[PDB]
């Protein structure tokens, strides 16, 4: 993933 | 900071806490241990600009691919920037010298893309009572890694969305697990008392991550 949830 | 947190790390993974007798895991529960801060949000553009992250106080940081670093405060305008050298300036959002209009917006960006989008780690935490900077950070398949000027190691793992904070300063390790419920242990605490096999898995791995920072300083 490039972001966080 | 690292070292400490290896000899912590190593000394309750020594003690077997899932392998002995009866888990007293409740019992290394210790609110008072309770981080200040965390990454409650991250970004990773490091194909382009860098790593911009959200603490819990709702400050953020960017990590620029340059190695500076841009930290906007929770008042919103309140800005420290770190050069390469190390030397730290403040000023603002409004007041800055040209040579940071791009890296000013491109923190504007992160910001509210954070502020719009994303969940906050640690919502439901009340965290304890000058800012942590992101010392360093890296990506494996499973987890991401953030390494904190205060000391403190986050780690956040993809698949299960479970997270440790370790910090050395206190000795102790925040969990989240799955449903978002957390605790903070002592970690001479979880040797004293054990934990279940989940907790003691993620620590083990912790200590591995821990010896990459160390060996990539």
């Amino acid at each position: 993933p490039l972001h966080s949830t | 900071h690292l070292s400490d947190m290896l000899q912590q790390l190593h000394s309750v993974n020594a003690s077997k806490p899932s392998e002995r007798g009866l888990v007293r895991q409740e019992e290394a529960e210790d609110p008072a241990c309770i981080p200040i801060f965390w990454v409650s949000k991250w970004v990773d553009y490091s194909d382009k600009y860098g790593l911009g992250y959200q603490l819990c106080d709702n400050s953020v940081g960017v990590l620029f691919n340059d190695s500076t670093r841009l930290i906007l405060y929770n008042d919103g305008d309140s800005l420290q920037y770190i050069e390469r050298d190390g030397t730290e300036s403040y000023l603002t959002v409004s007041s800055h010298p040209n040579s940071l209009m791009k890296k000013i917006t491109l923190l504007k960006y992160f910001r509210n893309y954070m502020s719009e989008h994303l969940l906050k780690a640690g919502a439901n935490i009340t965290p304890r009572e000058r800012l942590p900077y992101l010392r360093t950070w890296f990506r494996t398949r499973s987890a991401i890694i953030l390494h904190l000027s205060n000391g403190s190691v986050q780690i956040n793992f993809f698949q299960d969305h479970t997270k440790l904070i370790l910090c050395p300063l206190m000795a102790a390790v925040t969990y989240i697990d799955e449903k978002r419920d957390f605790r903070t242990y002592r970690l001479s605490l979880l040797e004293e008392y054990g934990c279940c096999k989940e907790l003691a898995s993620r620590l083990r791995y912790a200590r591995t991550m821990v010896d990459k920072l160390l060996s990539s300083r």
